């Protein structure tokens, strides 16, 4: 009956939804390929999709997916087995070299512009009418490392214009230079701002960036990544 | 095997027992000792339902169903075909939740990320527990559990709910309700925003987070943004789930008559209570 | 303690933001209205402005219409006292017009004509709306994805008050507008079809349901786990795929050996919570139109 006939028409259809779905999701990081880098034997039963191109705005140009996969970087590590499945040890400082959860990847060396053209994210004291509207403001406060020690002090918010919202807390060291920090990632308490991740002897480490008006998508990715593997790494000195 | 991009992750570490011992992959799954817990719980569990299969000499799904202790056994340990097979898979059903959700944390340590899923999955494996466990004990019978079966829970749901009338009056399933509701409309809501800024009219330049909020300002007039959607959506998600392990912790140990009734408190009060007409009165 | 980012820990403000232009009559939108430090801890604290015009107008007031519609019998109902109308809020109720008048609009007011009343508002409300979401998106040069997926929505409401009334023969049918009035439909409708919980969609508009619940949990709480890298910025991620997107796909490929890229789960997103409504409208137009009772036809399969 209509009943049966409806129940067993919608169970084709969300066959096809899944298999829409799932070609889909494979427009990144497919097609697999062995640990040295070599395609896969079996890719499993779904097949890549038919590529899509988008038109990235601001005359940024075009992407197309799924594209030819690279890492366009060097990889400091190395087997810890003769099997496949294990872990690959790193064979330097794996905060250095950005591996585990200090990666990074290679993205543009651009900011990212908002709706106008215009640089997203802005140190605060380029912003015109941004100011702290709530909570306790950081600027000034100076900043603790997870051994409990100061690595510096809060100079400026950088924020986010478009969606007005803190992002970075640019950090003075002790040789006058600055790093960024991700406002995710540290407690702005009373009379101080803390970071637990990394430890004070680590801040001069953090990736720099060159301008100092502008993060590109590519800095942003080094900073947060080295910052948050020094959840891992740092420990040998997070004593707290 | 791997992605792409997926090699310089694989790196030692996270894992919160065993060290170096389980800490590595099969295939895309990742192992860990808390990753051989939950094949052990799962293997014993599935089991278990095999063999309380044969008892009930049913193979068939569609039929098969592991019944609780009945109510005279209380809080004690049952026969394995008068409830006791059910009180272990119970056990190994837990235990293969909590492994698995401890799993979900080391495989947080060791890509570097926060906590938050192996955190909202907690919130599922306490309202199980609030069903097989602390509503029973608190009510003295592991009889007051769900039975596990395809429709045979069902049932359980059906029962146990009219047996206060229509359990639409119980208050709180009321509020579960609608964060449920909510959440299915967060949820269609934020994929379609994203969607049609990524995938805007052809030929067109793909829009911006600025793009989204100004659709939703037009719309409604307000916009909660990229971050605040995702805030929300857990937020609704979670509730959802927590409203709903709640008007059930309370119904038969606090409240076991009909829950249209007690909307009577309302209904009764002196400033109202007897004034004539209306609906009541 | 290590911040979880549920709360932003520092609110900021810039000038109030009026929005991309692209071809939207600024003419019709409004004016910025005031900034919420309290919504601002959650997310954006900017009310304002909203774009009216006049498919928003008619279902703005539409809208009321219908509203008031209905509050007015509710208090005829309440013999227009105030403390009786307070005291039954949930008990009143503007029930359908009797099956006796059929599908006629010629059942008088206190018999069912002030339901077909504010329903027609509610029609007009909602379609009205309806075109508004497709308009706005398309000013904005965006996807129509927002305007179809509330179809599916309205898929389900028109079924339950017209597509279904209609088939059956009787505006009686539909469904009271009531809180408790409309509960008891509810437990009612089913009572009268044999249990839905027999019914093969029902059982997976429920699926849906919870699952819409599941990913957007997993989905949230992703987002947020790896914002610590710009996670939130979906739509750079998905031009240029930065370790947010990465280490997001590996915890779920580690953890189920199957995952999604930062466009993908949306896909997984709209679709999921859409199912709900769309095998929703269908379990319940074959409820007592093609099937009486799901628990007999459970047995024979039709
Ligand atoms: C009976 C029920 C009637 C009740 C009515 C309620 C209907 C509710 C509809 C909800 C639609 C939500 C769809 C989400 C979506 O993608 O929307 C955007 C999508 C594109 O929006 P856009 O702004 O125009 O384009 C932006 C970009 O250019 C392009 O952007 P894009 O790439 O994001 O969009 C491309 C999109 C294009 O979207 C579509 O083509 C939508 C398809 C609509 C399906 C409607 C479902 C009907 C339910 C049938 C179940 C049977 C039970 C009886 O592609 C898909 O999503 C593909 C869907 C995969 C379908 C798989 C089908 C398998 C069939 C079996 C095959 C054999 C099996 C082998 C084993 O919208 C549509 O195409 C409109 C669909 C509306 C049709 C309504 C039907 C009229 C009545
Ligand atoms: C799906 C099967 C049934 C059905 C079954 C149920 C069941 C079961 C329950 C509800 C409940 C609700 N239903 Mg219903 N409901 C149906 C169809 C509808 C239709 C319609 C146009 O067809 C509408 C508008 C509603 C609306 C509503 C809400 C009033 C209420 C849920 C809150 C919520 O989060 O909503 C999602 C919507 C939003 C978040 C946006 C709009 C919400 C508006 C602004 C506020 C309503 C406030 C309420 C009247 C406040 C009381 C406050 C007093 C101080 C006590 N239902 C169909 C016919 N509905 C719940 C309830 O609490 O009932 C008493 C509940 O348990
Ligand atoms: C006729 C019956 C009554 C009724 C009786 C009941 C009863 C009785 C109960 C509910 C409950 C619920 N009801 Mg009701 N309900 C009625 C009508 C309605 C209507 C409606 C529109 O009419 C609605 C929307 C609802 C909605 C709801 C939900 C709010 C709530 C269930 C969700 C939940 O708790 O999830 C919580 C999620 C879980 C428990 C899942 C946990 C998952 C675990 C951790 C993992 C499992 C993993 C699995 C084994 C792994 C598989 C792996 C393989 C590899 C695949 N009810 C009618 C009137 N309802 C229930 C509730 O509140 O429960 C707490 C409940 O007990
Ligand atoms: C919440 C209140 C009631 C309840 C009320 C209902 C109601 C009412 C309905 C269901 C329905 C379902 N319930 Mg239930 N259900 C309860 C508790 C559970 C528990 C548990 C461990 O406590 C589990 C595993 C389930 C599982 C299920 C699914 C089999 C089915 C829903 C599909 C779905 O989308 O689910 C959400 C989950 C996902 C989308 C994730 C994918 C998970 C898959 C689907 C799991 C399949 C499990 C398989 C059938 C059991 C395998 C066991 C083996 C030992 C491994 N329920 C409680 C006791 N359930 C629906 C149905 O159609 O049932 C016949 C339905 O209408
Ligand atoms: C005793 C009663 C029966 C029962 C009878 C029914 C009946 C009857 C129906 C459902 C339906 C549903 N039931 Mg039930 N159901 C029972 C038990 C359960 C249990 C359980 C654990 O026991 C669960 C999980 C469910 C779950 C569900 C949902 C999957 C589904 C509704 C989806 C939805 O979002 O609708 C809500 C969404 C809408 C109605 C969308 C339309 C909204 C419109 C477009 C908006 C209008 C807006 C207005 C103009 C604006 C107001 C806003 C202002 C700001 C105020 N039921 C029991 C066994 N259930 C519905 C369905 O579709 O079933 C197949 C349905 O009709
Ligand atoms: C709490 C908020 C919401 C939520 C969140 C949530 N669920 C989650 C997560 C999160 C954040 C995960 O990370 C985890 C996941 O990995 O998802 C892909 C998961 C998950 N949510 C799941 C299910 C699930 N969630 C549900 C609901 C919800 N999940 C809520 C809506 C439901 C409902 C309502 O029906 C179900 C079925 C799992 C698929 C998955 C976790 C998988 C897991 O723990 O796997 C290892 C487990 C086994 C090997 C179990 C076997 C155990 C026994 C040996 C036998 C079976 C016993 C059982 C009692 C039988 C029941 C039979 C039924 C017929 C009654
Ligand atoms: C899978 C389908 C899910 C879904 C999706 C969904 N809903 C949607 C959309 C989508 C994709 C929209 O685009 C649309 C929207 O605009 O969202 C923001 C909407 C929408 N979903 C809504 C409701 C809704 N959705 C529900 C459910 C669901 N929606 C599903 C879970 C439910 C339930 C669970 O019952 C409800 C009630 C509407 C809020 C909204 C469409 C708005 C509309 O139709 O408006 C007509 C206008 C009126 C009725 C105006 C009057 C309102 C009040 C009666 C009076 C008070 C308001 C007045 C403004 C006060 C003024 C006070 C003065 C002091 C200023
Ligand atoms: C930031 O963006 C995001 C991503 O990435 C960029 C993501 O990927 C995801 C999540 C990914 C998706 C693809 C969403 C898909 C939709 C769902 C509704 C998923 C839930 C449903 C399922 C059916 C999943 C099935 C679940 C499992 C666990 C299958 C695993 C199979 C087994 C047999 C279990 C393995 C058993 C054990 C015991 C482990 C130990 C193993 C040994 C071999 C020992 C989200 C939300 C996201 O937001
Ligand atoms: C304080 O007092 C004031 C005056 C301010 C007023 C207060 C207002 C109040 C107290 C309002 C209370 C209303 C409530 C609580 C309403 C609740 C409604 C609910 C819960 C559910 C609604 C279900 C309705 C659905 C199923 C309706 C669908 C309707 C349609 C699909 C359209 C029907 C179409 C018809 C009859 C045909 C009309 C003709 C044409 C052109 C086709
Ligand atoms: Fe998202």
């Amino acid at each position: 009956d209509l009943a049966s006939l409806a129940i067993y028409s919608f169970w084709i259809f969300l066959a096809g939804l899944i298999y829409y779905l799932q070609t889909e999701n494979m427009r990144e990081g497919y097609p697999l390929e062995n640990e040295d880098g070599t395609p896969a034997a079996n890719q499993g039963p779904f097949p890549l999709p038919k590529p899509k191109t988008f038109i990235l705005p601001h005359g940024r140009g075009t992407l197309t997916v799924p594209g030819p996969e690279s890492e366009d970087r060097p990889i400091a590590l190395a087997r810890t087995a003769v099997s496949e499945g294990f872990p690959h040890a790193p064979t330097g400082d794996p905060m250095k070299d950005g591996v585990g959860p200090a990666s990074w990847v290679a993205r543009r060396d651009l900011p990212e512009l908002d709706g106008h053209g215009h640089n997203k994210i802005k140190p605060m004291k380029a912003a015109a009418g941004f100011h702290v509207s709530a909570g306790k403001n950081p600027i000034g406060l100076p900043v603790r490392g997870c051994d409990l020690e100061i690595a510096g002090k809060v100079v400026d918010i950088w924020v986010d214009i478009p969606e007005q919202m803190a992002r970075f807390l640019e950090v003075e060291l002790k040789d006058g230079s600055t790093r960024l920090l991700p406002m995710q990632m540290v407690k702005v308490q009373s009379n101080r701002v803390h970071v637990n991740a990394l430890s004070s002897d680590l801040f001069a480490g953090i990736p720099t960036i060159k301008s100092p008006t502008e993060v590109t998508l590519l800095e942003e990715d080094k900073i947060c990544g080295y910052v948050a593997g020094g959840l891992m790494y740092a420990a040998p000195k997070r004593k707290s | 095997a791997l992605l792409s991009f997926e090699r310089k992750y694989r790196v030692p570490g996270g894992t919160l027992v065993g060290g170096n011992l389980f800490d590595f992959w099969v295939g895309p799954f990742y192992v860990g000792f808390f990753g051989v817990a939950t094949f052990f719980f799962a293997a014993l569990g599935i089991i278990l339902i095999a063999w309380s299969a044969v008892l009930q000499g049913t193979w068939n799904p569609q039929l098969i169903s592991v019944y609780p202790p009945a109510l005279e056994y209380g809080l004690g340990g049952a026969p394995l075909a008068k409830g006791g097979l059910w009180q272990i898979i119970t056990i190994c059903a837990t235990g293969a939740f909590v492994s698995w959700a401890l799993r979900e944390v080391e495989i947080c340590r060791k890509l570097g990320i926060g906590y938050h899923i192996p955190f909202a999955f907690a919130f599922a494996i306490l309202a199980y527990l609030t069903l097989v466990l602390f509503r029973p004990v608190m009510m003295g019978a592991w009889g007051y559990a769900f039975p596990y079966g395809i429709w045979t829970h069902l049932d359980w749901v059906s029962n146990t709910g009219y047996t206060y009338g229509n359990f639409h009056y119980n208050p709180a399933h009321m509020i579960a309700i609608s964060f449920f509701f909510t959440n299915a409309l967060a949820l269609a809501l934020h994929g379609a925003l994203v969607l049609s800024a990524a995938n805007p009219e052809k030929g067109k330049e793909m829009r911006t987070p600025d793009h989204e909020d100004t659709f939703f300002r037009d719309l409604v007039g307000y916009s909660i943004g990229t971050l605040g959607i995702h805030r929300l959506g857990l937020l609704l998600s979670l509730s959802a789930v927590f409203f709903s392990a709640l008007c059930m912790i309370i119904t038969g140990t606090i409240w076991f008559d009909q829950w249209v009734d007690w909307w009577q408190w309302w209904v009764k009060l002196p400033w109202w209570a007897n004034i004539p007409g209306g609906i009541n009165g | 303690a290590e911040y979880q980012n549920i709360f932003s820990q520092v609110q900021v403000r810039g000038p109030a933001d009026l929005g991309m232009t692209e071809d939207v009559n600024l003419a019709n939108r409004s004016g910025v209205g005031p900034f919420s430090t309290l919504l601002g801890w959650f997310g954006n604290a900017q009310l304002g402005p909203i774009y009216l015009g006049s498919l928003g107008v008619l279902s703005l007031f539409s809208g009321l219409m219908w509203f008031f519609t209905i509050g007015i019998w509710f208090w005829f109902q309440a013999g227009w006292n105030p403390a009786v109308f307070l005291r039954d809020l949930f008990f009143f109720s503007l029930e359908p017009p009797a099956p006796e008048y059929g599908l006629s609009f010629a059942a008088p007011l206190k018999e069912g004509g002030l339901w077909l009343i504010a329903s027609f508002f509610m029609f007009v409300a909602v379609w009205s709306w309806w075109g508004r979401t497709y308009l706005r998106a398309q000013a904005l040069g965006m996807g129509k994805h927002t305007a179809w997926a509330f179809l599916s929505a309205i898929w389900l409401w028109m079924v339950l008050g017209f597509i279904r009334p209609i088939l059956m023969g009787s505006w009686s049918e539909a469904v009271p507008y009531g809180i408790f009035s409309h509960l008891d439909w509810t437990n009612n409708f089913s009572l009268v079809h044999g249990n839905l919980f027999y019914n093969p969609f029902h059982g997976l508009s429920i699926a849906f349901l919870y699952g819409s619940a599941l990913l957007f949990a997993m989905h949230g709480a992703t987002i947020l786990a790896v914002s610590r890298f710009g996670g939130e910025r979906e739509l750079e991620q998905i031009a240029d795929r930065g370790t947010a997107a990465e280490r997001a796909a590996l915890f779920w490929r580690w953890t189920m050996g199957f995952n999604a890229t930062m466009e993908g789960i949306h896909r997984w997103a709209i679709w999921m919570a859409v199912l709900v409504t769309l095998t929703g409208g269908i379990g319940i137009l074959l409820s007592g139109t093609v099937v009486d009772n799901w628990y007999v036809w459970g047995q024979n399969h039709g």
